DNA sequence: TCGAGAATCCCGGTGCCGAGGCCGC
DNA sequence: GCGGCCTCGGCACCGGGATTCTCGA
């Protein structure tokens, strides 16, 4: 996938939070600490893969990734 | 829609096939990502007593994850992920015009 | 000369006159200059798949370090469709001085998990290298071991870089049989292994095969009845050794094993199968067994 | 839940093919009807092996039950692990008046931990009255090791026991001893009958498996003789031995030449019974390879006489 | 003479590629 | 009920247990 969404990031910023003034390009910013947090995510969920040797991931490793990186992730 | 984006991003970063169940909850994931990082930029916004978020306002917080390093800086971490028509609007290129 | 040798070897090959090779038993090999210790006792132990492989055009055992990464580029490619691939000349695998010096092409996987391990070896194949031109350095012998899927890979990118081709080669119970009877023919001490003959009787409906496994120094004494004539081995003599164990087997089962076929005949020299998965080298004779070998991939080729 | 229990039962899950998911599932008896629904059993294999020891970890999976769904597994897979054939042999006296399926498991049990202080024995009493044991092994110095398992089939109140001849390790003469003193017997010798097929040993150890005009055939007075011959050694419906119906010839030729023949097919004694009119054999097909079943063996070991 | 150590015959317990099944056009 | 998809499983090659048989208590 060769994307990044103008309109969707713009408008999760705006629906979650309402008083911003994003830059111009800094849902571009945004963008990106999503595209490395789902990077940390994918690495981090191939190692939970491997922890347990399953050659899919699953739930049991996804929530187990999301308490590490999504904290890890937290400012 | 965008998350539906990641998602299918999240299939060519993994790099090997999961499972929707596992989706939707990478999508609360992402929910929850937000819920801790518009409320980091609005509190780092507000550390810098701005209004808006600037470009310096984010890198700082990468930093804070991690991701910017004095070896790794903010404009590097760019070049390696994001396309160059979108690099374009934020690294600073030179035609005596620097973006 | 430069073809029509081929075309009258061919000719002679085809008329089929009076075939018997009586054969020389395979004689103690001392390990000629280098043959790396090493590599030669870690090339002995594994089951090698023969194939016949024509001669390889525009070869040089000078250039291996670009045919290993032209090969090495390729077969990680076909997993796009972790891996090295170490081209090593063998330099002792030949049985007369102008032989091609036989050499290996080892998927090598981080630690030295030698995946695949190729084998090419021409030894007292000189009745090919006097009938193909100087460009082409024949190796008749291709030897697998690695999984099928590698050997159907490596074989696809030798044809496509050398014009060179691989037939599976195939060894009929008749060449199964004389090599199981000179291998019970050789002077070794400390049989490593029972002389087995893995008998496959021709039933439409079920499949039951016959492991006639003898023990050793017994079909030893048993060669030694039928063995006349020394220094050769004779095809009457190999039919005599052959016909003592169909009447020492249908003496005691009352089924006559000569109407079924061999399919794998191990001996303390050297297992061989039929399929192809054939050439286990537990003793080192095989600079003789691949003699054979060699042999009768040029009747698969020639 | 545990250690080496519940990646034990996702390992004994992944073993059992999808077809038979439900199949081996409901007589275990963990998962009740309602269990059933919650998992989706048609979905994926990672799915449901993920799913199912979850089911357990609410369950609490204990070994003793975990041993029980391998005993399970095997009751439809016992044409793998090649069994050995033990046959118990009581002396002069009656019978074994007491087979109490509770005696015989405390006496089984009991006297295993004897010596084998650390294994986990689990029972299944089948329906066709044959005790299914399942033998986890290890020493007192180890845990038991539930990797290699040696299932004993043993019939409840016959003299042969058949058994997974897994290792054939120090215990095979304790699991004999165990089996021999448990049920009230005195000597267990090993029948020597090894194969595949259970549900054939069953059959040769109890001898329960037989209870155009213009081409002129010029041997058709030799074809006659030998289908004969092949239906009074071969009567009707073989049982499949599929086993390497070893010779051991210890014979001269005509000291000895020692042999070690091998007979190997996928179904044997149907095999041998197409040899001879299929022109491989004589017609007296030699009763070394008639009398597999008839003398209930087939590893022979013969010399000359 | 006998007791522990090493090697190796006998067969696993594992690795891994074709066969059968199965879900869009 | 087929198209590129996938999953069991026979065959087979490589890794420890007990028998040989050599040496120490």
């Amino acid at each position: 996938k060769r994307k990044a969404p103008r309109g969707f990031l713009k408008r999760v910023f705006k629906r979650k939070k309402p008083q911003l003034r994003l830059e111009k390009s800094g849902d571009l910013l945004v963008h990106l600490n999503c595209l490395l947090f789902v990077h940390r995510l994918a690495e981090e969920s191939r190692t939970n893969a491997c922890a347990s040797k399953c050659r899919v991931i699953n739930k049991e490793h996804v929530l187990a990734a999301a308490k590490v990186i999504l904290k890890k992730s937290r400012g | 829609a965008g998350l539906s984006h990641y998602v299918k991003l999240f299939s060519f970063y993994a790099k090997m096939p999961m499972e929707r169940k596992a989706l939707e909850m990478v999508e609360k994931c992402l929910d929850k990502y937000f819920q801790h990082l518009c409320d980091d930029l609005e509190v780092f916004a507000a550390h810098a007593g701005r209004k808006t978020v600037k470009p310096e306002d984010l890198e700082l917080l990468m930093r804070r994850q991690g991701l910017v390093t004095d070896q790794v800086s903010l404009h590097v971490l760019v070049e390696r992920h994001l396309p160059l028509e979108y690099r374009q609007l934020l690294i600073p290129c030179a035609y005596s015009g620097n973006s | 000369t430069p073809l029509q040798k081929r075309l009258e070897s061919v000719r002679k090959q085809s008329s089929f006159i009076l075939t018997p090779p009586r054969r020389k038993i395979p004689q103690c090999s001392q390990l000629q200059e280098d043959v790396d210790p090493q590599k030669v006792a870690f090339l002995l132990h594994k089951q090698w798949t023969l194939y016949s492989l024509t001669p390889l055009y525009k070869f040089s055992y000078s250039n291996l370090k670009e045919y290993s990464r032209l090969l090495n580029a390729f077969i990680v490619a076909e997993k796009q469709k972790n891996i090295k691939v170490i081209f090593s000349t063998l330099l002792g695998m030949k049985g007369t001085q102008r032989d091609p010096e036989a050499f290996l092409v080892q998927i090598v996987s981080r630690e030295g998990k030698v995946l695949w391990t190729g084998w090419f070896c021409c030894v007292f194949g000189d009745s090919l290298l006097e009938t193909v031109s100087e460009d082409f350095t024949c190796l008749p012998l291709f030897l697998a071991n690695g999984a099928e899927s590698n050997t159907a890979i490596i074989g696809t990118w030798f044809q496509k870089t050398f014009d060179c081709y691989f037939s599976p080669l195939a060894i009929n119970a008749f060449n199964l049989s004389w090599m199981a009877a000179m291998w019970t023919a050789c002077k070794m001490d400390h049989y490593v292994a029972t002389t087995e003959f893995l008998w496959s009787v021709p039933c439409s409906p079920q499949s039951l095969d016959i492991s006639f496994a003898i023990h050793p120094e017994d079909a030893k004494a048993l060669w030694d009845s039928v063995h006349k004539t020394p220094g050769e081995v004779t095809q009457e003599e190999v039919d005599l050794f052959m016909d003592c164990l169909y009447s020492h087997f249908h003496r005691h089962f009352k089924i006559h094993l000569s109407a079924t076929r061999l399919v794998r005949v191990s001996t303390s020299v050297a297992s061989a199968h039929t399929d192809g998965k054939i050439k286990i080298l537990c003793h080192k004779y095989l600079i003789g067994v691949l003699a054979y070998l060699t042999e009768l991939a040029i009747f698969q080729i020639e | 839940m545990d250690e080496t229990v519940a990646e034990f039962i996702k390992r004994t899950i992944l073993k059992i093919p999808m077809n038979e998911l439900t199949t081996i599932l409901k007589a275990w008896d963990f998962l009740s009807e309602n269990q059933l629904q919650t998992v989706n059993f048609r979905q994926r294999k990672e799915s449901v092996v993920q799913h199912l020891i979850h089911l357990c970890e609410e369950k609490r999976a204990s070994i003793s039950d975990a041993a029980l769904l391998d005993i399970i597994y095997m009751q439809f897979h016992q044409h793998q692990k090649v069994w050995e054939v033990f046959q118990m042999s009581k002396g002069p006296g009656e019978d074994v008046d007491l087979f109490d399926m509770k005696q015989f498991k405390n006496s089984f049990k009991k006297i295993l931990q004897r010596a084998l202080k650390n294994v986990t024995v689990s029972f299944r009493e089948t329906e066709e009255n044959a005790v299914w044991i399942r033998i986890a092994w290890g020493t007192q110095y180890t845990k038991p090791n539930q990797y290699k398992p040696t299932y004993v089939v043993y019939y409840s109140q016959t003299p042969y026991a058949f058994t997974s001849s897994s290792m054939l390790r120090r215990n095979t003469p304790l699991l004999g001893q165990a089996l021999t003193i448990a049920s009230k017997h005195h000597q267990i010798v090993k029948m020597d009958l090894r194969s595949r097929y259970l549900d054939s040993l069953k059959a040769i150890v109890f001898k329960q498996y037989n209870q155009d005009s213009r081409i002129i055939h010029e041997n058709i007075v030799e074809k006659e003789r030998v289908q004969r011959i092949t239906q009074e050694t071969f009567g009707d419906y073989p049982q499949p031995q599929l086993e390497f119906a070893q010779y051991k010839l210890e014979t001269k030729f005509k000291e000895p030449l020692r042999c070690l023949i091998k007979f190997s097919s996928p179904h044997l004694l149907e095999a041998l019974k197409s040899l001879a009119p299929a022109g491989i054999a004589d017609a007296p097909l030699s009763p070394l390879l008639t009398c597999i079943p008839n003398k209930r063996m087939n590893y022979f070991k013969i010399r000359d006489k």
